[PDB]
């Protein structure tokens, strides 16, 4: 109803702006221990914006100058997208163990994880078991048979990462277990990650 | 099933000099057959970690038990010589042994020693910041947990170089 | 050697760095003769009155346990890194140009190779476009440039270029009727650091 | 952490340059781009003057922090900057390299300039060794960024932390666990 949104709506979101709209939420997963929220708007955003700019080229599909530039920017975009998904592929390809368990805690919406990832992941875990098929499956585990209880991959949430200040330059004391006394706006007092899976889901703070 | 690693099972193996308080039976992997389901209260024994990982630090089937490197004397003067206690390869990994073994002491000292030792790496690799030349530099005073970050920091500089211009 | 051989087992890949002649299915046969060599003993005392429930077995449970731990998870690495290397070179190309040999498939890796290729295929279908554009990601980085010419190379083997050509002889001087979709696979798995 | 990953960050920044065309075989992109007229400045990113100057299309000029006196006073302030100093664009270590490759065809004083950037780079880095030389008792709730730049910090990143977890696990376990009279792991 209330128009004029940063999404694909009744206003111009620049290719530069569509860079902005998820650049940080890619950089976070670069520097991180566990999975972060999923996003899905991109899949229609990119393909829409990119196709429109493509056809805008496609009229003048011979040039040397600006057709070329548009192509270059497009390639930069695809680098970023492939990189995001490379990392998340990697983390769940590792973390097929108890990632499923938070998901059966709620099975979140597009927030936490995405469905095709789930198909991917359960397909894989079936593969591992039906590969172990041709190892020891006259005597496959007599108790710990399927997806197991001590077999874990990515539980750890204290990989001490760098945090970027962006808020009240005084100690705006906010959600974290530790003594985040002496918070600020352009500073950092580094800490673990478990204690803040909060501000970055608030996007109060950022990573570096 | 571990704090996993390619070193997944350099984990439950370190052999000891474990003594005895009471009787034993049927030593199994020792010279044992149908020969001893009985032995003495008091006998030093070399023993793995795996079966004893879960054998009752309170209970005494076995006893107060340390290795001699792991005996407290050198380790004490190396919390006073937490400055140049030198390692080599007679005890190549020396860094997270207590990361199992600490509660089996009955004297409550191990972890303090160890943490001090690696606070020294909080001070140590001040000098380690570059790859100056050819193959290898100093590659035998090393646990193979410091080996990893050592190679890693080397690489970090190695590619920083290629950044340094078009190079 | 008492649970160490994987240092030897991935030593199959010792020369196979990027000067790779080929590969094989090493290090399974005698070693997984173990898994059935041992369950006999591990379950020899099974629900037995041989001891009527006392302390004595308590290592032996663990003997089994650690034996298995080493076994299974060694094996996890033994396929896992293989997925990893094949995935890397398969980021250098699709399944257009398959593995060097397709004879170092330790049988259940039927499941695994195909599973990985097609899990990724599914994810591809999601990716690129909502319908799914398997979208060129890691090869043929010509900006808008020629479509139909052949070029010079650096002596490939594998001979897997089926694409659109009668015979392009995918090696050095693979120089024939080469279109664009002919030449759509290999960039750095060992050819054209030099045209 | 790389030589180019940060140019996906750094190289997107802008200056304003002069071309020798007006609006091209295409006029202009639907975008923040300005109208193209030769003989006059135009604002662009710096992933293109690269593409353009070597395409023999344009001239170019720098920012203003690319000078002498700013880069003669920032250093002496930075001397007793017990923490950090003036930060002209905060990733000038990547802009300056991608600047000083080609543009020194016509940039002025591209050598004493380089001298100073190295002179400031090394010192700030070296400072970023000695910060470590006070870190006691697991102070992973206290640190410095206040006028940091990024091209220095990624030169450390993988080293310490993938260790620092199990390093200060002995004391990070302390405000996260319990035992009897002695310290816990």
């Amino acid at each position: 109803g209330l128009e004029d949104e940063d999404d694909d709506d009744m206003e111009q979101i620049t290719a530069q702006k569509v860079l902005e709209i998820i650049e940080t939420a890619w950089i976070n997963e670069m520097c991180a221990p566990e999975i972060l929220p999923s996003q899905t708007d991109m899949l229609e955003l990119m393909v829409s914006q990119v196709a429109h700019m493509e056809e805008q080229m496609r009229d003048l599909d011979k040039n040397d100058f600006r057709a070329v530039v548009h192509s270059m920017e497009l390639e930069r975009v695809r680098y970023i997208m492939a990189s995001y998904l490379r990392c998340r592929l990697q983390k769940i390809e590792t973390f097929t163990q108890h990632i499923l368990n938070q998901e059966e805690s709620r099975e979140p919406d597009d927030k936490r994880l995405s469905p095709e990832e789930t198909k991917f992941a359960q397909e894989f875990a079936s593969n591992v078991d039906e590969y172990f098929h041709k190892v020891a499956t006259q005597y496959m585990p007599n108790q710990q048979r399927g997806e197991a209880e001590q077999r874990i991959v990515t539980p750890n949430l204290m990989s001490h990462v760098f945090l970027k200040a962006n808020v009240a330059v005084p100690a705006v004391i906010v959600g974290v277990d530790d003594e985040e006394v002496d918070m600020a706006a352009g500073s950092q007092h580094i800490i673990p990650y478990q204690l803040v899976a909060d501000l970055i889901q608030n996007n109060q703070a950022q990573l570096i | 099933p571990n704090y996993y690693s390619i070193e997944d099972i350099f984990v439950t193996q370190e052999k000891v000099e474990c003594r005895v308080n009471t009787k034993l039976q049927r030593m199994g992997f020792l010279d044992s057959g149908a020969e001893s389901d009985d032995l003495e209260p008091g006998r030093t024994v070399n023993l793995p970690l795996w079966y004893i990982k879960e054998l009752k630090v309170n209970n005494a089937y076995f006893t107060v038990a340390v290795p001699d490197i792991y005996r407290n004397v050198h380790k004490a003067v190396c919390e006073a010589e937490t400055t140049h206690i030198e390692l080599g390869r007679l005890h190549p990994y020396f860094y997270e042994f207590g990361r199992y073994l600490t509660p089996y002491d009955r004297n409550h000292v191990i972890g303090r020693i160890i943490f001090e030792t690696l606070r020294q790496r909080v001070r140590h690799l001040l000098d380690i910041s570059k790859s100056d030349g050819q193959a290898a530099k100093a590659e035998h005073r090393l646990d193979n947990i410091e080996a990893k970050l050592h190679e890693a920091g080397v690489r970090t500089n190695s590619q920083y170089i290629e950044w340094l211009q078009m190079t | 050697m008492f649970g160490e051989k994987a240092f030897d087992l991935l030593k199959e890949l010792e020369r196979s760095s990027q000067t790779i002649p080929a590969f094989d299915d090493d290090g399974v046969r005698q070693v997984l003769e173990e898994i059935k060599a041992i369950f006999e003993e591990n379950v020899a005392q099974a629900s037995s009155y041989n001891a009527s429930g006392d302390r004595s077995l308590w290592p032996l449970l663990n003997f089994r346990h650690a034996a298995l731990q080493r076994n299974k998870r060694c094996l996890l690495a033994y396929l896992y890194e293989r997925c990893r290397r094949i995935k890397a070179l398969r980021w250098e190309f699709g399944p257009i140009i398959p593995g060097d040999i397709k004879q170092a498939l330790c049988e259940p890796e039927v499941t695994f190779f195909n599973n990985y290729s097609k899990s990724l295929a599914a994810y591809m279908c999601s990716a690129g476009y909502n319908q799914g554009l398997p979208i060129d990601l890691t090869n043929n980085l010509r900006p808008p440039k020629s479509l139909y010419i052949e070029v010079r190379c650096m002596e490939d083997y594998g001979k897997f270029e089926l694409d659109d050509g009668e015979v392009i002889h995918l090696k050095k001087n693979s120089q024939h009727y080469l279109p664009r979709a002919q030449v759509e696979s290999l960039v750095r798995q060992g050819i054209l650091h030099h045209i | 952490m790389d030589p180019s990953i940060i140019e996906f960050i750094g190289e997107k920044c802008m200056i304003s340059i002069i071309p020798n065309f007006s609006n091209e075989p295409l006029h202009l992109i639907y975008g923040p781009v300005g109208p193209f007229r030769a003989g006059f400045p135009v604002f662009v990113p710096l992933w293109m003057a690269t593409h353009l100057r070597k395409q023999q299309k344009c001239r170019i000029v720098p920012p203003e922090w690319m000078d002498m006196d700013i880069l003669e006073e920032i250093k002496e302030e930075e001397k007793r900057s017990k923490f950090f100093t003036k930060m002209p664009c905060e990733h000038y270590m990547v802009v300056a390299q991608l600047v000083m490759s080609t543009a020194p065809d016509d940039v002025p004083r591209c050598e004493e300039l380089r001298t100073v950037i190295k002179d400031i780079f090394d010192i700030r880095e070296s400072k970023l060794r000695t910060s470590i030389d006070a870190f006691i008792k697991g102070e992973g709730t206290y640190a410095k960024l206040d006028n940091l730049t990024l091209l220095e910090i990624h030169s450390v990143r993988p080293i310490l932390p993938y260790s620092l977890d199990h390093i200060a696990r002995y004391q990070r376990t302390a405000t996260a666990s319990q035992r009897d009279t002695s310290m816990l792991s």
